[PDB]
């Protein structure tokens, strides 16, 4: 898995059968973190 | 977010700062953006350093 | 019927084999549990035993965590008959039919 | 059935997060001064001519 | 009244209070837990809390090994408005009444 924009993705070509058909795919497997929930500060609602 | 919950432990939660007033007028009440917003939010975040 | 979903926000059903629980805290809230959940270790399950580890996990991530439950299986304990700790097992069976 | 779904070690990561207020900004500016004897003595003068 | 000690047979009363639970096998041999449970973190436990970890020790152990218990909290599972687990519990703790 290379890594486009610091997001590692497979590419991960499937198997052919007919001689012409290059079935490919793309994927990456995410997750986000908020250590030290102290800094943050919301406005909930404001108007639109 | 996690396995603390801001019942138990409220020293896991954000400072906010909800512009949804419970008596106004009714169908959406929805204060608009008052300046003291952003100093009633900054007093919260400077007791949490 | 019943309709858990597993609990932990983003790790439903783990492709690694190990559900890791969230960390419960069980004895109103001055202890903590922090377990584990592996799957699949003897087979399979046979539509039986989806309906039972659709229970474990329920009576596990949110009845220790209340503080009613544990009241009731508190005077459970303090019952005329109730010694040996496989016959406190048994004497909630006949509570729960 | 997998080999080594029992057999794993929760690690944690080098992070470690303080979330407690343990600040000392008053005693940060007072000209601390070491003492030794048994109680401070000064003068206070007041009126009277 | 249950008189109880802990089910690991050398780990009773640790150093550090992580008292770590042994691996018992849950839905009819299927699947495994491997738990831990760490003691006093927000207190002590204050001369009643240690009947109710009497009592959280004893459904952990000797309870969802069982095999009778483990249908008998699959039976209250299948009924009428038992559905939303946090409602599920409060139909399993007004049945241990």
């Amino acid at each position: 898995a290379f890594s486009a924009n610091g997001v590692y993705t497979l590419m991960r070509q499937l198997a052919q059968t007919s001689l012409y058909v290059d079935n490919f795919v793309v994927g990456c497997i995410p997750q986000l973190q908020l250590t030290t929930r102290k800094n943050v500060g919301v406005i909930k609602n404001i108007k639109v | 977010y996690a396995g603390i919950s801001s019942a138990t432990y409220p020293l896991w939660n954000v400072s906010e700062v909800d512009a949804w007033d419970a008596n106004a007028t009714g169908t959406d009440k929805r204060q608009a953006l008052k300046t003291d917003f952003m100093l009633e939010l900054d007093r919260k975040i400077r007791y949490r350093p | 019927p019943l309709v858990y979903t597993p609990a932990v926000r983003g790790g439903a059903n783990p492709a690694s084999g190990s559900y890791l629980l969230d960390p419960q805290y069980v004895n109103s809230g001055v202890d903590i549990l922090q377990a584990t959940y592996g799957y699949n270790i003897n087979g399979t399950a046979n539509a039986d035993q989806l309906l039972q580890r659709d229970a474990i996990l329920a009576i596990l991530e949110y009845a220790l965590k209340d503080t009613a439950f544990v009241n009731a299986i508190q005077a459970v304990a303090a019952g005329s008959g109730v010694t040996t700790p496989a016959s406190f097992v048994s004497a909630c069976v006949t509570k729960l039919t | 059935a997998k080999l080594n779904l029992a057999v794993l070690n929760n690690v944690f990561s080098e992070l470690l997060t303080q979330e407690i207020n343990r600040s000392a900004t008053f005693l940060g500016l007072l000209s601390k001064y070491p003492e030794r004897k048994s109680n401070i003595q000064w003068g206070v003068g007041m009126g009277g001519t």
